[PDB]
């Protein structure tokens, strides 16, 4: 669930909490339209993609399945305890927080102004 | 759809850009937490609530799923051909439509920084 998503960004992103990406790009955030920003964008952007494919199946609302997972030492696991949602969900939000510790923080990215970057 | 919500909101607020809500307080779009800054802010929470309230019915999706809706003088009306689905989601449309119309819009809780106002 949403809640969870933010555990991993802390177990991947230690330094940065969890809104820093609640709204930065075009994608990371509710929504999402344009062309990404830059990298970290991008992650989001794939992210929302990810979300929409575990929302073909029956029931599951991603940002409130509970899902099965562990974060040792900066390690994501999601372990095999979860249905199918909760096995993709898991998956889509695993992925994300790697891929936002990958990427590089642009400060003038947060809180940027939609309608004139995202059409 | 989304299509139509930022039909009926260009109805019954002819006078705004639908931007002007989509990044608008804590609720009408990124952030979806904390508390609401003002009367408009307050249609959005209550929109949220009313999507997930929606999202219940299997394969029902709100930002998805398309209805009958029409918009003549100012007068939104969804019509009696929706489904269960297609009949709540557009009926919350509706009501926030409405909503906006009849709260008071601020530019200073527009694009706000939602880290510190929002937790
Ligand atoms: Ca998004
Ligand atoms: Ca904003």
């Amino acid at each position: 669930n949403r809640w969870q998503f933010k555990n991993m960004i802390s177990c991947t992103v230690p330094s940065r909490s969890w809104w820093d990406f609640a709204d930065y790009g075009c994608y990371c955030g509710r929504g999402g339209s344009g062309t990404p920003v830059d990298d970290l964008d991008r992650c989001c952007q794939v992210h929302d993609n990810c979300y929409n494919e575990a929302e073909k199946i029956s029931g599951c609302n991603p940002r409130f399945r509970t899902y099965s997972y562990e974060c040792t030492a900066g390690t994501l696991t999601c372990t095999g305890r979860n249905n199918a949602c909760a096995a993709s969900v898991c998956d889509c939000d695993r992925l994300a927080a790697i891929c936002f510790a990958g990427a590089p923080y642009n400060d003038n990215n947060y809180n940027i102004d939609l309608q004139a970057r995202c059409n | 759809n989304t299509y139509q919500f930022k039909n009926m909101i260009q109805c019954t607020v002819p006078k705004r850009s639908w931007w002007d809500f989509a990044d608008y307080g804590c609720y009408c779009g990124r952030g979806g937490s904390g508390t609401p800054i003002d009367d408009l802010d307050r249609c959005c929470q209550v929109h949220d609530n009313c999507y997930n309230s929606a999202r219940e019915q299997g394969g029902c999706r709100p930002k998805q799923k398309t209805y009958s809706y029409e918009c003549k003088a100012g007068t939104l009306s969804c019509s009696g051909s929706n489904n269960s689905c297609a009949a709540t989601v557009c009926d919350c449309d509706r009501l926030a439509a409405i909503c906006f119309a009849g709260a008071p819009y601020n530019d200073n809780n527009y694009n706000i920084d939602l880290k510190a106002r929002c937790q």
